[PDB]
């Protein structure tokens, strides 16, 4: 009969790709998270051919990609390969989660709170693991974040020896970081496995914010086309990065092999971080200023109930769009702020941001939220 | 359009189609050959042979598309649906392999006899699942 | 246990369609696309411009301020 | 508070209705409700010449979005002879919970 309805491994991928009822409005911006997952198995992929060859020895490190990148074939390639396919991974994050506070995507609390999770533990191993080139910049960074965790009161004298195997960098050290990278990875995979169990039983969104229960076309020849055009779209854009002007995203202070002979004159991490390192220096009071870092990302699982409108969607809500606006101008002043030394203006004006990034969602949002709920009752 | 169409419509129509050779005279049983024929000359022959207005029309071979229509309806019982594609004509001499073909399909329904095993591949499988009232070709 | 034969009720409602080789893919799209976008953009162009308006101001600002108070300190470095 | 100057005030509750675009796509103003669970109960209380006519605005008004066009402009719902159909049907299954919950309390 139909093998593909009672064969025991056929029903599940029947059910869950090939045939099941999605909406027809979806705009591209439903698109992007398919893209991700195609980044996750080319940065595991491309990650374990580095880790053959490189080598924890404290004063053997830097040699080593020193000697990748010249000697054997085509490793030229596959290290600004790795160095590059997570400027983009990166990418796709802020428009994966933008998206969610335009479609009302919150009101799966299930789905939501998985993610989060998911944003700290990508978050925290590329820092893990951009230490370990064995640079200056790779020491000098680790030096001043470790500092941090070591104010707290009675935590920190006693944690912070422990992940240095000693009093400072050296061999005892740079084999637990790569201890990290291995791990976080692999177990981050799992959390992604089952972000998807809750998507199927509620099913998917439409960008009006109505349920359509009334016409759902399928998933085959649709979803399954469109997405590998898009897919094969991304593969443009990687490769002419990489292979035209790959020295564009980074920094020229990899290169002298570490010392602690000298000192950088002007640090300052990648452009994905400046964001969160830009509210931390921003304040005094050291102790303090390490919960204000973490205020950001669990602002967000507290944005579910502070939901005060009667319709999904800023579709038809035209004065909520203007505030919109003004978050990601916000986080676009905020990284110009971080990577660039300290003056008189600066200092004037990061803050406003930070006062801003919080007085935009937890006053402004649902109070602004009302005004409209009078004008159409409800 | 049963609302407004009156008498001269009908009249006309009635003497633009209605006439001979587009007529037959036919009859079986006990019948007598010669006296038909001297009977039909006697109440027929009163006839206009020629053609009236010239009215000839020129036959345009069937256009065929591939179309689909749907229906919603959803407080009725059961579903019906229908499905084809092209076929010849009356003197194309393909229909005799086509009805032999066609025969092979077959047809049943829910009150034949020895159905869940009866030769067709396609109501041996309905008579035993039990997805038809029935079907047909 | 929501496949495609249990969902909403609906009733008395038609719709028609053609197959996909009997029509051709390409209904004027240079004289049909130029429209679209130029009665949608004017719609939005408002919408997403004067939020990032203002960043240009402040960034030139800052800029040029610090340019001067770094090329041009002599001036105030009275002998 | 003010009566001579709200007519002044109705006159930006007329523009509201023109900011929101659920009228240019054919709609009326309760087709665009957030459907949670109080909500899901005032729909299955409503005679079938009104239910099925919410279904047929809803199919046909969501079908322009993925063609990306919307409908001429002497088609567009006018202001005043919206209609609140479903107002009525909610302010009663809120005005029934409130009170299984002041017994429970107290
Ligand atoms: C990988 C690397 C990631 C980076 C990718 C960039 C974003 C790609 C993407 O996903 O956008 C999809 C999207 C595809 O369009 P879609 O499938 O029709 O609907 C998705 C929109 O969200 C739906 O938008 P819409 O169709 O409702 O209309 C919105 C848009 C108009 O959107 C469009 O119609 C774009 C398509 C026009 C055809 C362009 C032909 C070439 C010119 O107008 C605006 O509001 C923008 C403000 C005014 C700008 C005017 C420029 C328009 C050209 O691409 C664009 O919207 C293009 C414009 C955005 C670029 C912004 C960059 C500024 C610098
Ligand atoms: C930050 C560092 C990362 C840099 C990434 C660069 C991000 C730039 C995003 C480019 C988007 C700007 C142009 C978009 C084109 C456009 O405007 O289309 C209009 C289009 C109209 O949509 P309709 O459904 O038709 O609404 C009805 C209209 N009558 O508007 C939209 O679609 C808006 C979609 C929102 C996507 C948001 C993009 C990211 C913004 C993030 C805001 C802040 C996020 C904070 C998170 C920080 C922690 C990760
Ligand atoms: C989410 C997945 C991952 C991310 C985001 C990530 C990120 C990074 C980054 C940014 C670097 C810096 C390389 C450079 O600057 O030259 C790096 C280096 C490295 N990673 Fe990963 N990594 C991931 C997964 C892995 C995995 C799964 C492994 C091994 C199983 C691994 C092993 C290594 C090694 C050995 C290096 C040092 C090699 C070198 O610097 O050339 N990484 N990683
Ligand atoms: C490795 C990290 C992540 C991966 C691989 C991932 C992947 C996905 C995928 C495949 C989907 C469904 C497909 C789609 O909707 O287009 C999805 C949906 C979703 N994700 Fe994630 N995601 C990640 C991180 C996050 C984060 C950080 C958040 C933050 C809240 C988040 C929130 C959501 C939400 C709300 C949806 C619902 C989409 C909808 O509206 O239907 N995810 N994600």
């Amino acid at each position: 009969t139909n093998i593909r309805k009672s064969h025991p491994l056929m029903k599940i991928i029947n059910n869950a790709f090939i045939d099941l009822p999605a909406p027809s409005n979806i705009s591209s911006w439903w698109n992007f998270g398919s893209l991700l997952g195609i980044c996750l198995i080319l940065q595991i992929l491309t990650g374990l051919f580095l880790a053959m060859h490189y080598t924890s020895d404290t004063t053997t490190a830097f040699s080593s990609v020193t000697h990748i990148c010249r000697d054997v074939n085509y490793g030229w390639v596959i290290r600004y390969l790795h160095a590059n396919g997570a400027s983009m991974f990166f990418i796709c994050l802020f428009i994966h989660v933008g998206r969610g506070l335009y479609y009302g995507s919150y009101m799966f609390l299930e789905t939501w709170n998985i993610g989060v999770v998911l944003l700290f533990t990508v978050m925290a191993t590329a820092f893990m693991g951009y230490v370990l080139p064995w640079g200056q910049m790779s020491f000098w960074g680790a030096t001043v974040i470790t500092n941090l965790l070591s104010a707290i009161p009675y935590i920190g004298t006693d944690l912070v020896e422990w992940i240095w195997g000693g009093f400072s960098v050296d061999k005892a050290t740079l084999t637990r970081f790569f201890a990290f990278h291995f791990i976080l990875p692999f177990i981050i995979t799992a959390l992604a496995a089952v972000h998807l169990l809750f998507l199927h039983e509620t099913g998917s969104n439409n960008p009006t914010g109505i349920s359509s229960d009334m016409d759902k076309i399928p998933f085959h020849p649709y979803y399954t086309i469109k997405d590998i055009l898009g897919a094969l779209f991304m593969m443009l854009i990687l490769l002419i990065l990489v292979l035209f002007s790959p020295d564009l995203l980074g920094d020229p202070d990899n290169y002298t092999p570490a010392n602690p002979l000298n000192t950088p004159p002007h640090i300052k991490p990648e452009w994905y971080f400046l964001f969160a390192y830009a509210i931390l220096r921003s304040i005094p009071n050291k102790l303090g200023g390490v919960l204000a870092l973490v205020a950001s990302i669990l602002i967000l699982i507290l944005m579910p109930m502070l939901h005060t409108s009667k319709q999904r969607s800023m579709m038809f809500r035209p004065l909520s769009q203007c505030l919109f606006w003004m978050l990601v101008a916000d986080l676009i002043t905020l990284t110009w702020i971080g990577g660039q030394p300290v003056e008189h203006p600066f200092i004037i004006i990061g803050q406003l941001a930070s006062i801003l990034y919080f007085l935009i969602i937890l006053v402004l949002m649902p109070i602004t939220s009302i005004i409209e709920n009078n004008l159409l009752k409800w | 359009n049963v609302r407004k169409l009156s008498r001269a419509d009908l009249t006309e129509y009635v003497s633009q189609h209605y006439k001979a050779p587009r007529m037959v005279l036919a009859a079986a049983g006990g019948v007598e050959h010669r006296q038909l024929l001297d009977l039909a000359q006697k109440h027929f022959s009163s006839l206009s042979g020629t053609y009236v207005e010239d009215a000839v029309p020129a036959f345009t071979p069937c256009r065929f598309t591939g179309s689909e229509i749907r229906h919603r309806d959803d407080a009725l019982p059961l579903a019906h649906v229908a499905i084809a594609v092209e076929g010849p004509g009356w003197a194309n001499p393909d229909n005799v392999p086509l009805q032999v073909a066609n025969a092979i399909i077959g047809h049943y329904d829910s009150t034949y006899g020895g159905g869940t095993h009866m030769s067709s591949t396609l109501a041996s499988v309905a008579a035993t699942r039990k997805l038809c009232q029935s079907f047909q070709t | 246990g929501r496949e495609f034969g249990h969902l909403t009720r609906m009733r008395h409602v038609i719709t028609y369609s053609l197959s996909p080789f009997e029509q051709r893919a390409f209904p004027h799209y240079f004289t049909k696309g130029i429209p679209n976008v130029l009665r949608r953009t004017r719609a939005c162009i408002l919408r997403v411009a004067p939020p990032f308006v203002v960043f240009y101001l402040v960034y030139t600002w800052g800029t040029q301020e610090f340019e001067k108070s770094k090329r041009k300190n002599p001036a105030a470095y009275e002998n | 508070a003010v009566a001579a100057s709200s007519k002044w005030l109705e006159g930006i509750r007329k523009w509201y209705y023109n900011a929101a675009g659920f009228n240019k796509l054919g709609l009326m103003r309760d087709d665009t409700i957030y459907e949670d669970d109080d909500v899901k109960e005032a729909i299955r209380r409503l005679p079938e010449n009104l239910y099925n006519d919410r279904v047929f605005r809803i199919k046909r008004a969501l079908d322009l979005t993925m063609r990306q066009q919307i409908l001429p402009k002497e088609q567009w719902t006018k202001y005043e002879e919206d209609k609140f159909y479903l107002e009525p049907y909610l302010k009663e299954v809120i005005r029934e919970r409130k009170e299984r919950e002041e017994w429970a309390k107290k």
